[PDB]
């Protein structure tokens, strides 16, 4: 059963939904983000220093 | 006599359709019919990989 | 089986998107009044009901 649904991005707060199918029992599904992280593809050039 | 037992079809159901993925180790042969008045009957020799919907 | 005040669960299928028949028990005819709902699979492996 494709079910879409959209989830803000910040972290600790819990996200709770449920999933109606029509002549069934509600389905709940919960998602509580912990760590969201942003890693850049990083290309090393030179050092320096004293 | 021991014959051999060919690999599990992969199923996938739709609206009205039936879907075959059918791997097969050596030829095989896959035989349809409806169970209608026309049976519409498919006798087939599938030798490789091949989807049958 | 009937007991005296308890309540019977019969079990029933249909092709009606909104069921309505009169439910004949033994001498008197009650009415069953609904709305039913698609079914979670495309195809099955029994015939039809």
């Amino acid at each position: 059963y494709e079910h879409a649904t959209t989830m803000p991005s910040q972290a600790g707060i819990s996200y709770n939904t449920i999933v109606n199918r029509a002549g069934y029992a509600p389905l709940p599904i919960s998602i509580t983000p912990t760590k969201i992280k942003l890693i850049p593809t990083v290309n090393l050039e030179y050092v320096t220093c004293h | 006599c021991t014959v051999p037992l060919a690999p599990e079809p992969m199923i996938t159901f739709g609206f009205r359709s039936v879907s075959l993925k059918l791997h097969p180790k050596n030829p095989t042969y896959l035989i349809t019919r409806q169970l209608a008045d026309e049976p519409h009957y498919t006798h087939e020799l599938i030798s490789e990989p091949a989807v049958r919907n | 089986e009937l007991t005296e005040q308890g309540s019977a669960t019969i079990h029933f299928s249909t092709a009606n998107i909104h069921p309505e028949f009169r439910l004949q028990i033994c001498t008197s005819y009650v009415t069953c009044k609904g709305d039913c709902h698609p079914p979670k699979d495309h195809i099955v492996t029994h015939p039809q009901y």
